[PDB]
């Protein structure tokens, strides 16, 4: 049975082989073979003959060199050199990584190997652990031993090979020199620069395959040309690859104040107005004025909504008087002086208390006046409208959707050394939000340059080195970065505009950055020193949007990530970083000081609509809305 | 030289969009459509095997159709005038390598460029780039129109306007008021290439008087072959407008494989320009101009700096001197790539 | 030379005349909704649309100019690389003849020598000669040799 073969592959549940030790040597040995050849993995007589054949087991043997934890390889065949086998790194409450899981190796090499390799390089449970046919013999597990020994082989021919077998798992565990066509990229770590170069994890990987099935989680599947130049797991699974996909979720009503005339208050104030006998000139004048002031105060804050309908719509670009008459050029509003105080009668006619007041003689000039006064009266680096072509929409190996965020941090820095060198003081970016307006996913592959000879002498033919299978977007968003200089004299002129337009890298997350395009072009590049003015205008954004913000929940597993997904709908999985496998060293190859190796993290952010932040108010919109490294 | 050396790309353009107006509104897009066909059965291992022995079938097995779907992309009826445009940005980024593993190497590099500078050579640089612009070659395989006009704002306020580009060629003299033209638009560029902390972005329109329902050639998607049979065999690249709708696109690199096709310096023997190459390839022939085994390959000059510089410094400037091999140069350092092993 | 042409022709017709254009390949039906015969039309600037002929149905009546074949002219084919016959459902230049594309392709060099000997502006050319320029003009893959 076909399902004897899943349960032993490498993407499958572990099986556990407690007294059963001589049928798992005889299928474990049987696997060696090529599938034509073999009738049944349960034939005694096969594995019997098979055992006796010392080249075929030494063929076998040799493959033992090359197990790993962690595959240099994976992402691309062309990377030559030595394997990698490290203990898991210390559990970070707050990232999804190969720390919470146990040990677990895979193998990759020659794409004829395959089958050799299956004797010794797969795993089962057993003494309810986990572990394989290597270790069993290396650690002189007398069961196994006594298994394989009456299955035919010779007590010499053991004690020879417990020592090569266990010699094969000894040495060569990190690599000497980087390879050539491995990944460098590099930050400030500890006040100085060091080159992370990241690698996947066989564990994590082989356990995502299995969860997504299972869980039913939002998935699509990568492919792979030549699975056996890549690795046990890729081969397996046929050259396709599942991984994580969670991409971002991208009246004739009046415009009056609906409570200035709910206020006990105002009721008072109007009585004031009209007033009382009695008192000297100077009460009345003391009364009436503090009265008046109330109801300036008042007809700024009955005409307030509309006012900042006008200024926002007007300033950043139906039908009715109240929206038009306003819309109109602010030189005119005198005139409308009349019309709004009729309006105002009509707005108290129509209140509770108000019948009392309406159109009484006595508030008319009063009313008039201060309306007339008013009418009178009335006559942080932020980057708007960028564009991104052919984004890498795929984070990290294990996860597609909203781009990793350790190229946003890198993007605020490229700039900042950019900008410091144009202007003599010092400058520095404490934090960095992003903004999503348009998110579009684009499909197919890219075609590579023919930069490869055919054979490096003797002929005049051009090959193709090879295709990969990546996925791309194009973007549409906007930043606001926190700006601060150190200097207690600050350059907040003309010329610092033209150079923050000039500092401006031309790269984003692998793709094309660009500006708003030319014929339109606005002011793209504002500076703001007031967190009142800033909210204000980021309020106005179109609802169909979406802000990021950072997550507070720690997840451990997949599984828990499964749970906090299917209870929210803002949560989205995000790549935050990477994770140290060792201390930084100074290495050959490191294209700037010391080398250190890492594997992905996988973390959470929410995704919040410009709804929201209208009405959580400019205190949580700059206390939890930026974003900064450590 | 040194383990490792490198340059990022200095000249990026955009993603170009077909559309056209309407009485009603200024932005209409142009749109592909997909169908079934049915297709031939023609060409060899259809009926011949081996080297010409025929293959055992029927007379009547090959008067058969052979149903295939395909996208596709023509002008509505009665539209007068269809346009395309695109944004281009140059930055004066082959002053520097990205990176270099050592500082004797760096030093040098350094030194050329900017002795290089001072002579003169960025005009000839700019004039090769100016001349692609504004000859139109950009379009590809949409050129044979009736009528095509070309438009580019600049940045500084600068506008050009070609009125008519079908007849400009590569070798030649061009006829007053566009020979002028050429030069005014090299001189924008020539600093934009060389001189730091000068933005520049410039924005280029053209439009293509067509025939009644003209087809249309906009960029290919790279793909597998489906195994559905209901999923098309030739798709065709598109880019969502602001309101939503799908248009036909002609990609960046398509765009900029054409802007850099200048190389004429090969075996001093003009005749067509190439795309610049490290090893000369040549596409239609399937060859290479510049095989390892010539000298004539960008590796084997990158280890004559020394010499250039020197010539350079001991050169008077300002005339003709400049050797192919120096321009070569200079001209796969602004297609930057990776250099090392060296 | 950036030459076209532009055809308009005007039919006199019947008082309610049935009109024919182009038919659509369709998948084969099972919801007894869709129609089982399906008739091609273009979209209009205004969002109308209006029936048309495909290109390709034009072009195959165009390119309609071969009788070179049995020495015997009748009615012409469709160029096409093995002589198929739509109507008969056969192929009058089948492989096992000698008289298809791919076995004209490779004596291109004795052909070239022919027409160099030859006085030409004449009725000297002969049939092997033009069909193989027929071809190449209605160009398509020739490989794998």
């Amino acid at each position: 049975d076909r399902q004897l073969r899943r349960y032993l592959a490498p993407y499958s549940a572990e099986i556990g082989v407690d007294g059963a030790e001589k049928m798992a040597l005889v299928v474990l040995l049987n696997l060696t073979l090529k599938r034509d050849r073999v009738e049944s993995l349960c034939d005694e007589g096969l594995a019997r003959q098979l055992l006796s054949d010392e080249g075929h087991i030494t063929n076998c043997l040799h493959t033992v060199r090359w197990l790993h934890t962690h595959n240099l390889k994976y992402p691309d065949a062309r990377v030559s050199g030595e394997r990698l086998i490290i203990n898991a790194p210390p559990l970070i409450p707050g990232v999804i990584s190969s720390a919470g899981l146990p040990m677990r190796m895979g193998w990759a090499h020659d794409s004829s190997d395959i089958n050799l390799a299956k004797l010794f390089g797969t795993s089962f449970r057993y003494r309810d652990d986990s572990t394989n046919l290597a270790l069993q013999l290396v650690a002189r597990s007398k069961t196994w031993e006594q298994a394989l020994i009456g299955l035919g082989l010779t007590q010499q021919q053991l004690d020879i090979w417990c020592q090569l077998l266990a010699s094969n798992l000894e040495n060569n565990t990190f690599p000497t020199v980087v390879s050539p066509f491995s990944k460098q990229v590099r930050f400030l770590y500890q006040g100085n620069y060091c080159v992370v170069t990241p690698v996947v994890s066989h564990a994590l990987l082989a356990q995502l395959q299995n969860v997504v099935h299972e869980k039913k989680l939002q998935c699509t599947y990568i492919h792979h040309d030549h699975p056996a130049s890549v690795g046990s797991l890729v081969g397996a699974l046929g050259g396709k690859v599942a991984v994580l996909d969670y991409p971002p979720p991208v009246n004739g009503q009046s415009l009056f104040d609906r409570s200035v005339f709910n206020d006990h208050v105002f009721i008072d104030a109007l009585k004031h107005v009209i007033s009382r006998p009695g008192l000297t000139r100077k009460q009345q004048r003391q009364l009436r004025l503090s009265a008046l002031r109330y109801l300036r105060r008042q007809l700024a804050i009955w005409l307030g909504p509309i006012i900042e309908w006008r200024d926002e719509i007007v300033s950043s670009g139906s039908g009715g008087l109240e929206l038009e008459l306003i819309t109109q050029p602010k030189k005119m509003l005198p005139e409308l002086m009349l019309q709004v105080a009729g309006r105002f009668h009509l707005e108290l006619q129509n209140h509770s208390a108000g019948r009392r007041f309406a159109f009484h003689p006595a508030l008319m000039a009063p009313i008039k006046s201060q309306i007339l006064w008013l009418l009178r009266q009335l006559a942080y680096l932020h980057l708007s409208g960028l564009t991104v072509y052919d984004a890498s929409a795929l984070a990290n190996p294990y996860l597609c959707g909203i781009p990793s965020l350790s190229a946003l941090a890198g993007f605020c820095h490229d700039y900042e050394r950019r900008l410091q060198s144009l202007i003599g003081q010092s400058v520095y970016f404490r934090g960095l939000a992003w903004y999503l307006g348009r998110y579009s996913l684009v499909t197919g592959k890219h075609l590579p340059e023919p930069s490869k000879s055919a054979d490096p002498k003797s002929v005049s033919a051009i090959r193709r080195p090879g295709l990969l299978d990546g996925r791309y977007c194009d973007l549409g968003m906007d930043l606001i970065i926190e700006v601060h200089i150190p200097t207690g004299g600050s350059l907040p002129f003309t010329t610092c505009l033209d150079l923050l337009r000039v500092a401006l890298p031309a790269r984003f997350a692998g793709g094309c950055l660009h500006p708003p395009s030319l014929y339109e072009e606005y002011n793209w590049c504002t500076v703001y020193q007031d967190k009142s003015t800033l909210f204000t205008v980021l309020s106005r954004l179109p609802r169909y949007g979406c802000w990021i913000y950072p997550s507070d929940a720690d997840l451990r597993s997949f599984e828990e990530l499964s749970e906090a997904l299917a209870l929210d709908r803002r949560l989205r999985p995000v790549a935050t970083g990477f994770v140290f496998l060792e201390e930084p060293v100074e290495r050959a190859g490191s294209i700037e000081g010391q080398h250190v190796y890492a594997e992905s993290a996988i973390g959470t952010a929410l995704c919040i609509n410009p709804v929201e932040m209208r009405l959580a108010g400019k205190k949580r919109f700059f206390g939890a809305g930026f974003w900064q490294l450590n | 030289l040194c383990t490792h050396l490198s340059y990022s790309r200095s000249l990026s353009p955009g993603k170009a969009v077909f559309f056209y107006k309407t009485a009603e509104s200024d932005f209409v897009p142009l749109r592909i459509e997909v169908a079934k066909i049915s297709g031939q059965k023609c060409g060899y291992t259809e009926g011949f095997d081996a080297n010409l022995k025929p293959k055992n079938i029927e007379r009547y097995e090959l008067a058969y159709s052979n149903p295939q779907t395909i996208e596709a992309c023509y002008v509505p009826p009665n539209v007068d005038e269809l346009y395309c445009r695109f944004s281009l940005r140059v930055e004066a980024n082959s002053m520097r390598p990205y990176v270099c593993s050592n500082p004797d190497v760096l030093r040098v590099m350094i030194g050329l460029a900017q002795a290089y500078q001072r002579l003169g050579g960025y005009n000839e640089l700019a004039r090769r780039y100016s001349a692609n612009v504004l000859r139109g070659i950009w379009l590809w395989r949409n050129q044979y129109t009736q009528g095509t006009k070309i438009e580019i704002k600049t940045s500084l306020g600068s506008t050009y306007h070609i009125p008519d580009a079908r007849r400009l060629s590569w070798s030649g003299d061009w006829p007053e008021l566009e020979q002028k033209q050429l030069e005014q638009l090299t001189s924008e560029m020539a600093k934009a290439l060389s001189q730091p902390d000068i933005f520049w972005f410039a924005d280029v329109t053209a439009s293509l008087k067509t025939g009644f329902c003209q087809e249309i050639f906009p960029s290919q998607k790279f793909t597998e072959r489906p195994d559905d049979h209901s999923v098309a065999s030739r798709q065709l690249a598109t880019v969502e407008c602001s309101d939503g709708q799908l248009a036909a696109c002609i990609n960046p690199q398509k765009i900029g494989a054409a802007l850099q096709k200048i190389d004429d310096w090969w075996a001093n023997d003009a005749d067509l320009p190439l795309r610049v190459h490290e090893y000369g390839a040549n596409h239609e022939a399937l060859t290479a101009l510049r095989h390892p085994a010539t000298g004539q390959d960008f590796y084997h000059l990158l280890t004559k700096a020394e010499q250039f510089v020197t010539v350079l410094e001991s050169s008077e400037g300002g005339g003709v001197e400049l050797p192919g091999e120096v321009h070569y140069l200079m001209a796969v350092l602004v297609k930057g790539g990776l250099f090392q092993k060296g």
